[PDB]
């Protein structure tokens, strides 16, 4: 709400879960690129989709429990419960996305990004690339083939078990 | 955390030579790449895991690999397994996931001694540079080294048969049984 | 005291020692992460928590009695009696995290996060991580407290080891 | 999705030692500051890339060095093509793109063991001093190291003869079969 | 056409994009030195030289198919089918320059620069490219300098590159 | 409506265009100097060039196309034009560099306020160094400058008559 | 008589060079009504014309009005006597070389020497030099005063200049 | 001339401007950029082109001087050496002193001067050189004492730099 | 004194001692707002009240002795004695503020501006401002004073900066 | 409260909130627009309206508290609580126009006079303008009134500010 | 553009290794500012060039720097000199713009061992405390530092001569070398 909440989250952050909350606020900011988390905050407060529920939200996605119990006074029951009841902010492509890069190592990319290679033109992580094939267009939420046979041409049936159960379930 | 803690369990009691017969048991599911770095049972578990072989309602293959290697203790103890029921098991069709060509190999470089590895050695100390012959090579290592030069394959057996009809006959014996089963 | 003492004693100090230093200084300035040693000093002298006898404690939690000797000119002794009368800049909960983290090898932190790789995932275990990232770890996602040891305990049980268990007891039955 | 799927599924198959094999024998094409940083065949296959001798119509540089380190299992399964057919073009003159020289040099490092390895290391203590006597370094290191103070030419062998000499006389029999080719 | 298309367009575009369209249309400008890409969207509606057609070709010019889609509200097929049909805005030699400076390195640039130092007397490929315009050393019918340069590089890929760009020329 | 459309162009004109004009005109407007667009057209008026075709024109090298329609509602020297090229193609940091390069020429106070490259054109064509058939001295500062496409240009120009 | 060549004249001329020409000829008489005056004493001539043009560095009007340029008028300047001194061509030299940003330092400096009041009106070179030719503090053969101002306001090669046409007469 | 200053200024690097710029402060108004510094010595007459010579010869990049000048070392040393100084021995024994300092020694050198200085005063991320101005305005670093510049290089272990700093005291 | 010093005193400062010095001199040129440095000497000096012991206390206050000894020929010893016998030009809170503005990094300035960005306009502070101006800001809507400062220290603490809030207590305890 | 009042309060303003001033007081002074500030003031105080009531509103919507406590020696409570009782010589539309104004920053306004320049034309607003001025131009359309806010409404809302819209639509509901 | 070309192929050919030797022997001509942010042969080649040091018609500093790190190759292959003249050259007084003293430092450190190397740090404990000891550097790094404190050069080496005392005794025989040179 106040400046001193955003304040503190910013201070509290560090940069690889600065970098999966843009990613996860990518879609809300339709046509702006921030280039800071604080840019991101004051957008989403200005355009008033910013509230405690929802920062609790955004906050409960990047996996920082502490600064529930510590920042928001809240904890895990009740940002589910509010989940379970009031609609969300991200859509779950963009979750299912960052739960896929975070189970890819710092090698698989790599060979990833070479198998991928042949349709566009360094160190890359998965959420960049997903970015970049999505700008292509290349990777959307109904066209998901490309992802599932890359990765079950690298020998990972787990997460083309994962993309397999999140079709499923829309 | 009760499967990783079974996982965890099993894995302490493998040693070395069972860690680099588990790894020769699993190269067609592992390639020689992923093969180098695996110095433990932890590393190849999450291997095992990330191809979806192994997991919390699935437990075939480790239990078929336990068995070829011939350790029923730990299937008694951590996993409560009998050994009439993994045999009538791995009997019925299409529950076999390892072939009989790795099986029969495992099976034949058991019941090879010193001075019959050092007559294998000699006997083919011509097809192969001294480089792979040392003597701290094994007979896992001389059968990988035989099939990267496309010496030795599932239907090509001419030189394993040559080589050991010169020390054993219960090799050929083995040899002729898994050729009746094909 | 001053920024020479600072540098002096920053420069002595090797990597293990600075990493245990960060780890043990969270507490005190949960509000910010400084990115090394000589940052954490600056942000605590200017927060106005950092005094000769405040650093005097910081070196001797760490095992640095040298530096402590010859950069202060104090004495073991005359610490330890003011962390009798003073109160403790940092808690025994960190200290006792250091003190275990000491205590286990490099290849019992491998099982460790392998038992406990359930909660978390790959991305954060492929580069090689010693105990005190763990711990922050836990402490990220809540399953570890100063008041909430049990997890940890039952870890430590199912990998055959005991004695760090009765150093838990131990600092579990002490409040 | 087919040709770099190829090239990945054979590049997966490649350990240190082979990628360590592949490096020096493309010398010729790969400078050492490119060659430096390279732990992986996929990078190697890209540098190749780079410079136009491999790709959808053009894999006469993959074969060969697939064949000249003796993999002959990648090449009957992943490029489809047998040991006879590749022996015959590599016999046509003009046709090889690796010179002989570095190829008898490969030959002559996959014919010396450890003692022996030693022994070519004190035999080399007069023009090198025990700086390059590390150790760690293998055959190969110290080819390069000796091709670096031009006293391994292509045309200059004589050190060469006379290391070897107090060796095995198979390796002089293989300088002077290379020779007799010329 | 309205204000509003080319001001969302104006706010998507990444500052690399933002320079590659600018450096893109300096065939058109040829006598405007444009200060912004917002400027010149607006100097080349003005001139009556943008239209939905001229904005899809400069969008799909530079890989941004998502707002082709989402924007303009056209897809890859039918800009390529506009593309093969209509004159195109920009000539090819432009489109092959850009195309040469997407994949060059940081190390190879900076060995092309120093290389190329002699004749001339940090900066990307497309400025040591304006600047050799600048002295009159390359021109869309002279590749003759390019060509040794990246000969001499051992990058003889865009070598091929711009051989089949000057057969296709007859 | 001969009257409201030249008073509704005189609005969408900008002060850069404006100065375009006014030196593109300098010809037309010899005897006396205007001071603005909207007395510029009342002295072509008296001069009798109130004409659409020879407007049209002006507008055409101005560049302005839109309004070249609005008022299609659908003669100038070459010289000049060259030098408003020239100097549409210089930017900002080479301006610095040609009034250093020739601030000896000319009275350093003159050139006190930052120019346009027009404005030293007028400066430099006032004291006769620069004709349309004496090219040496502007082809000598573009050549300092290092920038040779524009002596092509100039070379265009002078083989062109 | 034709009062078309004085039209032209004045147009061609812009605001800021009538000063120069206002400033040239304070010594030979006491805008174009006074050139007009002048042609009527008889000093003005069309062979001094030029030399106006000459002096201010206008050729253009020199083709465009005497249908001669500098060729033609360059050796008649030598050959046809000073019409103007020396002395105020060198001070319309000195205000060429010199800035709008230095000509604040001297209103500033010099304000304590002469009138401090209405100096709000921004005044040139020329200006100040006339103020000091009232209050004689300047004279043709005097330039002891402006080599000092010259030389506290960090301008070294005005000062010399001054030296030189000083040891040139 | 006027295209000599022209390429001489095309010609340089940033942080050889800023040690040209501190050079030069010896000679008054602070001049923005290097070319408005050129102007200025040139207006106020003190700019020749031996004088140049030496400017370009203290700061190494006798390049230049051959492709401009075409005049080489020896030459204008003996110049230098013949004719009084431009710049002072001072100035050329701190800039010799900032080019010896890496990244860790400046940031070393302003984290130990910050004790006394503004926070805001010196920020971060800057060189040796501004640091040594800063000093001259606050006056406490002159051409006849550096006690405390000494005192303060010594503290990060720097003998080297004392060494130059007592030869150059004993020199005059 | 005469024009001359006046000019070279304003032509040998920087652009960022320029607004320190305009802040300093606004209690006594209240009755008019002057747009630069060369204007307000000039004003003072007209008015009486510039003289050699008031630029002399300037140029301290702006910690640029050494101007003080080319151009007023006087050091830091003389400065100090003639300003410990003769009133002061500056009052001790303007000082004050100026001493707190140079202790401020950019971190902690954007910090302050960010979070009080909402009490005054979002676009009156959109420029990066000092810290100068923003207690100016703040000075045009009477919320800090020279007896009135616990808004700014409360504003202080706030960014975890408790040396400056020490040296508020201490100013006020001055007093 | 002579000349010398508002002779002060003219000088001591900037030109922001002269700006401000002039655009609030636009309503009262519809019979001559005056173009300096002296002007108003002048025509202000001849038809009488000037008072103590009238001056300490005008301060008061600019939001400058210094000239108000320095000069009229009245503190702003009993300012609000006056012109609470009294009748508003300001209207509500003009108070909210300049804090929406205030509340836009330099890429908001080029952002709206980008969007809305068809109907200004290019002459109009060529210069870089403030929103009080793009407001004037509207105003002078009739395209934006007290009782028609729908445009504006509209274009606030696409420069993606729902907050500024949301304020809209509460003064609307308030009358 | 031969000369840039023949250049580009000479820094093409060096590692990263023989880019730190060549960055600490012209550490003379270059000081530590304009050395640091150098990572790669092209930018040292242009920091040469800037104090004309090397060009079209001198390439003596070149070739004295490549013999100095034993790259014959690149010496015979490009610049066309071989030992002998490099030799005679150098034999020259005079002819030798790489001091002695660098050179004997070099190659003191080249003939160090990783065991040697931790036993040199170690060695220096008795005289400095931590402060100076960090062993994450190398020996051209404890060499650069000892220079630093004025404890280490071309009149003082008892502290050098007692350290090396302890690990080997050619070294002592190149020191001592030296000294005789001096």
């Amino acid at each position: 709400m106040s400046a001193e909440v955003i304040h503190q989250v910013e201070e509290a952050l560090d940069t690889d879960e600065k970098e999966m909350l843009l990613f996860l606020c990518r879609d809300v900011a339709i046509d702006v690129v921030p280039p800071n988390v604080r840019d991101l905050l004051d957008i989403l407060r200005e355009r008033g989709k910013l509230s405690v529920g929802d920062l609790a939200e955004l906050l409960y996605r990047v996996r920082r429990f502490d600064l529930l119990k510590r920042i928001l006074k809240m904890d895990r029951k009740a940002v589910e419960t509010h989940l379970l009841r009031n609609p969300h902010l991200v859509s779950d492509y963009r979750v299912l996305m960052a739960e896929i890069g975070e189970d890819l190592d710092k090698s698989d990319v790599s060979s990833l990004i070479f198998l991928m290679k042949d349709y566009m033109g360094k160190e890359k992580s998965f959420l960049d690339l997903v970015v970049e094939l999505e700008k292509l267009n290349l990777v959307a939420p109904d066209q998901l083939d490309l992802l599932e046979k890359c990765l079950k041409n690298i020998h990972r049936i787990d997460l083309k078990t994962k993309i397999q159960k999140y079709k499923q379930s829309v | 955390m009760d499967f990783s803690r079974n996982l965890y369990d099993i894995g302490e009691q493998l040693d070395s030579e069972d860690l680099a017969s588990l790894k020769f048991l699993s190269l067609d599911y592992i390639p020689q790449r992923k093969q180098e770095p695996i110095k433990d049972a932890l590393m190849l578990f999450q291997r095992l895991q990330e191809k979806r072989m192994l997991e919390e309602s699935n437990l075939s293959f480790l239990k078929e690999l336990l068995f070829r290697i011939n350790r029923l203790d730990l299937l008694i103890t951590y996993l409560n397994t009998r050994k009439e029921e993994m045999e009538r098991e791995l009997q019925t069709p299409g529950r076999a996931q390892i072939s009989a060509y790795r099986v029969m190999l495992y099976q034949i470089s058991e019941e090879v001694s010193r001075s019959e590895l050092r007559s294998f050695k000699g006997g083919l100390q011509e097809e192969i540079s001294k480089c792979k012959l040392d003597d701290d090579m094994n007979l896992l290592d001389i059968f990988i080294e035989m099939e990267k030069r496309v010496i030795l394959g599932e239907g090509k057996l001419d030189i394993l048969k040559r080589v050991c009809a010169q020390i054993n006959k219960s090799l050929l014996k083995i040899i002729n049984d898994y050729e009746e089963f094909s």
